């Protein structure tokens, strides 16, 4: 049995840690909801 | 149980303790999550019970006790965060900019932040404070990086 928690509020916060990159990527959605890469 | 809007986590004590399965949004009384972190079974608040309503295994989402209610959408342009609520660790905003996804329908906005798959559902919020989609599927790339598509339902 699953149960749920609450861990906070939904809010943008300033001086958050900047991190990540952008790629853009030819990508592919099965019917089950799987991505791919398209190659 | 609790219906006051904000994230939760998704928990499970079928293994070993109590173990976070995944994440969740909720807001004006539904509970919005990724289909793959609860299959569309039945969830527990409190002594209280949250039946599904919605749910599509595609585009990997599900919402309980009413229709989705999340419509806001990534500008293409702005960073967002994640607020990222990874297992048996506090919940933390993490501003990024997102990449794209191209597909053959179109284009989606994708984050290329790394978290365990207990975080799979934290939502990704724009610079109001609005949940454009949650994060969870997506692909993995040459570098064994992750990179989750922002995820967003429709509103009726
Ligand atoms: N199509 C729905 C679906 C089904 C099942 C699962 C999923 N989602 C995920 O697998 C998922 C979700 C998130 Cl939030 C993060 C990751 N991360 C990830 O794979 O990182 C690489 C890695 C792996 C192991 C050790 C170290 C690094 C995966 C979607």
């Amino acid at each position: 049995d699953m149960y749920i928690e609450r861990a906070g509020d939904i809010t943008w916060e300033k001086d958050a840690e900047v991190t990540g990159n952008s790629p853009r990527l030819d990508v592919a959605l099965d019917e089950s909801g799987d991505f791919s890469l398209v190659e | 149980g609790e219906t006051t809007d904000g994230v939760y986590r998704v928990m499970t004590r079928r293994l070993l303790g109590s173990t976070q399965v995944g994440v969740g949004v909720m807001q004006e009384g539904v509970f919005h999550t990724m289909w793959h972190v609860t299959k569309g079974a039945a969830l527990r608040s409190g002594e209280g019970r949250l039946d599904p309503y919605w749910g599509d295994v595609k585009q990997d989402l599900v919402s309980y006790c009413g229709p989705w209610k999340l419509d806001a959408a990534w500008d293409g342009l702005s960073e967002v965060q994640l607020l990222a609520v990874p297992p048996g660790e506090r919940a933390k905003n993490i501003q990024t900019l997102p990449g794209i996804f191209k597909t053959k329908d179109g284009d989606i906005g994708a984050v290329a932040l790394d978290y365990p798959a207990g975080t799979s559902g934290s939502p990704i919020l724009d610079k109001c404070g609005r949940v454009i989609g949650l994060y969870g599927n997506g692909v993995v790339i040459k570098n064994g990086s992750y990179v989750s598509a922002i995820t967003q339902g429709k509103r009726e």
